[PDB]
RNA sequence: CUGGGGGGAGUAUGGUCGCAAGGCUGAAACUUAAAGGAA
């Protein structure tokens, strides 16, 4: 159509460079591209054919349809962060992979879970974290791993690890490829936090010693 | 294990632990994190 | 010193902004540069030029370009004009007394729209930077700042108090809840930019980069997240360029609506929207051939509900428009174009036929402009003024009224001069042509075709005027005499290079000519003697000037510096660097060695030729200053530029510990005040309900920062630092320790901010009672005893509750890792090969040791 | 296809004959552009 051109038989038709096509299994003596403007491109191996589609404008509409989708359901997550209802906020921040908003939805849902009253979040949120697949739970535990390295943000990470452990299958969690380099990374952080909170609760009994002194006062 | 940098490019991962995404940061925090990265490069 | 100033500016009618129309056809407010001028369309005389009260060039004028006006907007009924400028400021004026009422800076870049809302007292403003600010006029305050767009606000539409909807120079349209000031619904309108927005209440219309105009249905009473504003279909226009203003009307007397899309180039596409009766009676006709395919056809609406109309064209590029209507046969549309001109068109329409093959302009205000940049300015003895243009619009303005009284048609004309008796103009054009005009009679005394082989560039009269010099880009200069009132070519000097400036001395002595070959040559007129060659400028060299004593010349160029030369020996004196773009012109005063230089970076500069200081730095233009001309006597100077402007210049501290202590005292005072209020409520609900306490009003700072007292104390306890925390807790006495215990006792009932501050509460509380243990166990009060017991129970319950899930997660995660290991670790029964395998598969880390 | 100063290894040089330094270039009669160098 003016200036880019097709060539054959690397094992494949290639256009001018960009867009290595599917090709074949072996060699090739074939190009017929000569319908209307530049329509159906027949490209043939020894036996197998391909009838390559059309002017390549189909992909751009598909390419321009995702960005519109992502900017649409980015302005649903902000509305959910505004008005609460943290479950679709959770799964949609998992879909967008927005990490500090994920920390915010888990932290404020955890704070209101501490507020009101087996279940550690609201039950619709922990079934929503129960029904998520391997890629989502492995990235969720990637960032539970890196949240667990603090002494401040560790509790949200520990309770997300807890609900994953009690809402998924343990053999499945082991067989997911990648989740043995994560749990090795954040077992010893849980160990030092356990020693620190155990030391804190053992030095918590000066209140009890002060009570028994205050009772021996009279 | 220690929190390095992000394995993506639309993400910013501080050594604190707080991973931020560039699509979710506002422009104020984008300028602020860029200046803070300039300080940590300059030292 | 007797400094300069600006007397008056003119030459502009319509500049780089919009226009608002006022009813009596009617009048029109539009923009000149940095001041607004009102015009009556009927006659066209300048009835008002509302300007700033300070002359640009005075003592307190600040050292930058003045703020160019960029958006006019008018409140009709209460008679206000909200105008907005290039730096971001917004001046609101009363049009009766023409003073400034309101200054509303606010923004950071240029502003792009204004709108009055709820007709008075509220003004919304959108700017180049992506903010959009609401202002009240009874409070002089920016109320709200809607801040989520990304590039530049191209339009919006608001209704009062609840919904705004903006669209910006990214691809995005946004709908704003003005109660919460959070963006509610965001779409991608067009894939590039989004330049248009208009809406008649049901349908919304937007346009983007190229001809794709999108119809939207906004349903304001919707409840779904995506779906307050849906998209209903696209259509096409005839212009492939940026449609950048859309606007609607409802003509009365039946009820009908019309909208226009103005374009980048030259063209406004007008449209009639039809009515629901022809929607209903046109649906079946495209629903013919009788339904999945018919439903797809009915879904694929724009050409259905919208009807194109008379596509109004213009001569020039279109900048802004607005209309009025009666009868649906008087769509009367005013239009300001880029080359400064307003035009009042009006299309008729007999409600079925638009009754014309092409619409008709009923008025045109174009007399006080040029349509191009003035490439040459000139002056009389003192009375008249000469402006030379590219279309042909030579114009003879006058100084004492600023009105063009005489105008002709020449061509691409770049230099001109008067003739020494007055009332006579010589001029040279871009092509090989020269022309002569006068003041009393008509245009052409005579033209000389083939005055030069190529582009003329500069001419100069002699001081008696009988003999003039023309230098042109055909590498020649020529001399002409005036024979009796006609031109006599007699001699011609061909050079090796394209001569582009000439000048003679003011006493018939020298002929200095500036070549393209980086030099000038000074000749004797009486011999063509080649006196001097001044060299070393290092780019091609523009305007020369010879002083009144014929001793000192100036030399301007595109090297951003002017050189002073002494003409007796051709020796340089200064090489002073001005003007960071290009000095287009440089001119002496009449009697002094002071001079002026106007340049290609929108500035003229006043210098002296003795100390070579800069006397003054005059800053009134907006763009490239193409020419300037000084009076022959007296010395007032005019300057004329690329922004179509012509302007005259004449002569004249606690710390941690005590912060925590005062926070503790006000917090616990509020806390036990509310607890006494609650005890009063229980006693007056459990006894004879005849009395109770009146009201404890909450604390000023607590309702000012919007915090419960536990949160207030909790964040100041957070905001002290860990290095001085053991000192902050040691400073405070035991009464503050007791009320700190009351604070902890209240805060571990709100189990939200207990669990988010557990180690801080534990650290502070345990240090406090560990330090104050001797006095605490000697206090005798069962209230504090029960307090300590309650704090102990709730605190230890929270701590064991968090270490429960810590221990759960330890055992669960090591079970997961161990069952993965016994699933597929490896197979070694021999202990030595096993330990070497584990040593090869261990985690290594390398450390820098010292020996 | 005849014509010859005086050893080898060094060292110094207020003599004679040379060659060689400066110091951002542009850039001087001009404290001057662009661009380049250096750090």
């Amino acid at each position: 159509n003016k200036q880019k051109q097709l060539i054959s038989c690397g094992a494949d038709g290639l256009i001018k460079c960009l867009k290595t096509l599917d090709g074949h299994n072996n060699r090739l003596w074939a190009l017929s591209t000569m319908n209307d403007g530049d329509m159906i491109v027949s490209a043939d191996a020894d036996g197998v054919f391909q009838f390559w589609k059309d002017c390549t404008e189909q992909e751009i509409e598909e390419e321009q349809e995702k960005a519109k989708l992502q900017v649409e359901q980015e302005q649903s997550l902000q509305n959910y962060m505004s008005k609460g209802d943290w479950t679709n906020a959770f799964l949609l921040a998992m879909t967008l992979d927005h990490p500090m908003r994920l920390f915010n939805v888990l932290k404020r849902a955890l704070g209101e879970s501490r507020s009101r009253q087996e279940v550690i979040f609201n039950e619709e949120l922990d079934q929503a974290i129960s029904i998520l697949n391997d890629e989502q739970l492995i990235l969720l535990m990637k960032r539970c791993r890196d949240w667990n390295t603090n002494a401040k943000t560790h509790t949200i990470a520990q309770r997300t690890i807890r609900c994953i452990l009690m809402h998924h299958n343990i053999a499945k969690l082991s067989e997911i490829p990648g989740m043995v380099k994560i749990v090795d990374a954040i077992i010893p952080y849980t160990q030092r936090h356990f020693t620190r909170v155990d030391n804190l609760v053992e030095q918590s009994y000066i209140l009890d010693y002060a009570l028994v002194e205050m009772d021996k006062l009279f | 294990y220690n929190v390095g940098k992000a394995e993506k490019d639309g993400e910013i991962r501080l050594k604190n632990g707080v991973a931020m995404s560039k699509e979710e940061l506002t422009r104020e925090d984008k300028n602020r994190l860029r200046r803070a990265l300039k300080r940590k490069r300059s030292k | 010193y007797q400094r300069f100033e600006q007397a008056a500016a003119f030459g502009v009618i319509a500049s780089n902004a919009n226009c608002v129309w006022i009813p009596a056809p009617g009048q029109l407010i539009t923009s000149a540069l940095e001041d607004v001028n009102i015009w009556d369309i009927k006659t066209g005389d300048l009835v008002s030029k509302l300007s700033d009260g300070l002359p640009p060039g005075a003592s307190d004028a600040r050292g930058a370009k003045p703020a160019e006006c960029t958006y006019l907007e008018a409140h009709k009924d209460t008679d206000l004009l909200a105008v907005g400028y290039a730096d971001g400021v917004i001046k609101v004026w009363d049009l009766m007394s023409k003073t400034v009422l309101l200054n509303f800076n606010g923004h950071k870049a240029a502003i792009t729209l204004l709108q009055f809302d709820g007709t008075g007292t509220r003004l919304i403003s959108g700017s180049k930077d992506s903010n959009i600010i609401v202002w009240d006029l009874v409070g002089e305050v920016g109320l709200y700042k809607l801040r989520s767009h990304k590039d530049s606000i191209t339009g919006f539409w608001c209704q009062g108090e609840d919904w705004l909807i903006s669209t910006s120079k990214d691809g995005m349209i946004k709908l704003w809840d003005l109660k919460t000031h959070q963006c509610i619904e965001t779409h991608i309108a067009h894939t590039g930019e989004c330049w248009g927005l208009a809406v008649k209440d049901d349908l919304l219309i937007t346009t983007g980069t190229d001809s794709q105009v999108k119809i939207w249905k906004l349903d304001i009473e919707n409840d779904k997240m995506g779906g307050k504003l849906t998209e209903m279909g696209i259509f096409e226009k005839q212009s492939k360029q940026r449609g950048l203003k859309i606007e609607f009307i409802t003509n009365s007397s039946d009820k009908t609506s019309f909208f226009y899309i103005q374009n980048a180039d030259k063209t406004i596409e007008t449209f009639r929207i039809r009515k629901e009766e022809e929607i209903a009676r046109g649906l079946k006709k495209r629903e013919k051939r009788l339904l999945t395919e018919e439903e797809i056809a009915k879904s694929i609406y724009s050409s259905f509900i919208l009807h194109p109309f008379q596509t109004i064209r213009s001569l020039y590029k279109i900048k802004s428009a607005s209309w009025t209507t009666v009868s649906s046969s008087k769509l009367e549309l005013v239009l300001t174009t880029s080359s400064n001109t307003i035009e009042y068109y009006s299309i008729p329409y007999e409600k079925r036929d638009p009754t014309s093959p092409a619409p008709l302009k009923t008025h045109t205000i174009e007399l006080q402009g040029q349509r191009t940049d003035v490439r040459s300015i000139d002056i009389s003895d003192d009375n008249k003024l000469l402006a030379t243009a590219s279309n042909g619009s030579l114009k003879i303005w006058n100084i004492k009224t600023h009105k063009c009284i005489r105008t002709f048609e020449c061509g691409y004309a770049l230099t001109c001069k008067f003739l020494p008796g007055g009332l006579l103009v010589i001029l040279g054009t871009r092509n090989g042509e020269l022309q002569l005009f006068d003041l009393a009679s008509s245009s052409l005394l005579d033209t000389i075709e083939d005055a030069h082989d190529a582009a003329i560039w500069s001419l100069d009269l002699t001081s008696d005027g009988k003999r003039l010099v023309t230098g042109s880009a055909d590498k020649t200069v020529k001399f002409w005499d005036f024979k009796v009132l006609k031109l006599h070519h007699d001699t011609t000097l061909e050079l090796t290079d394209d001569i582009l400036c000439v000048r003679v001395s003011p006493d018939d002595r020298y002929l200095a000519i500036s070549l393209l070959d980086n030099t000038v040559k000074v000749f004797f007129l009486d011999s063509m003697k080649f006196y001097l060659s001044l060299y070393g400028h290092k780019l091609p060299v523009l305007s020369i000037d010879i002083s009144f004593d014929s001793k000192m010349i100036i030399t301007s160029s595109a090297d951003k510096n002017i050189k002073i030369w002494g003409l007796d020996f051709g020796d340089c004196h200064k090489s002073l660097f001005a003007h960071q773009d290009s000095i287009m012109n440089v001119k002496f005063l009449p009697q002094s060695h002071n001079f002026f230089s106007c340049s290609k970076d929108a500035v003229v500069k006043y210098w002296d030729g003795e100390k070579f200081e800069c006397i003054q730095k005059l800053y009134a233009h907006q763009s490239e200053v193409w020419a300037l001309a000084v009076a022959t006597d007296g010395g007032f100077v005019v300057s004329s530029s690329h922004d179509h402007s012509i302007r005259i210049w004449e002569e004249t501290s606690l710390k941690a510990g005590e912060r925590l202590m005062e926070a503790l005292d006000l917090g616990i005072a509020e806390i036990e005040g509310l607890e006494a209020y609650n005890r009063d409520m229980k006693l007056w609900q459990r006894k004879k309900l005849g009395e109770a306490p009146i009201k404890p009003q909450g604390n000023a700072v607590l309702i000012a920062v919007n915090k419960t007292p536990e949160q207030y104390i909790m964040d100041t306890l957070l905001r002290i630092r860990m290095s001085q925390l053991e000192d902050a807790l040691m400073v405070m006495p035991f009464s503050y320790v007791l009320k700190f215990l009351k604070f902890i006792d209240t805060v571990m009932q709100n189990k939200t901010l207990l669990h988010s501050h557990l180690p801080l509460i534990c650290k502070n509380l345990f240090f406090i009672i560990k330090f104050n243990h001797k006095e605490l166990v000697s206090q005798k009060n069962e209230e504090l005893k029960l307090q300590i017991n309650r704090v102990k129970t709730e605190l230890r319950s929270a701590l064991k509750s968090t270490e429960d899930d810590l221990g759960f997660n330890v055992q669960g995660l090591k079970f997961v890792k161990q069952q993965w290991n016994l699933r597929h670790n490896y197979e070694f029964v021999d202990e030595y090969d096993q330990q070497e395998k584990e040593s090869n598969s261990a985690r290594k880390r390398v450390f820098g040791t010292v020996i």
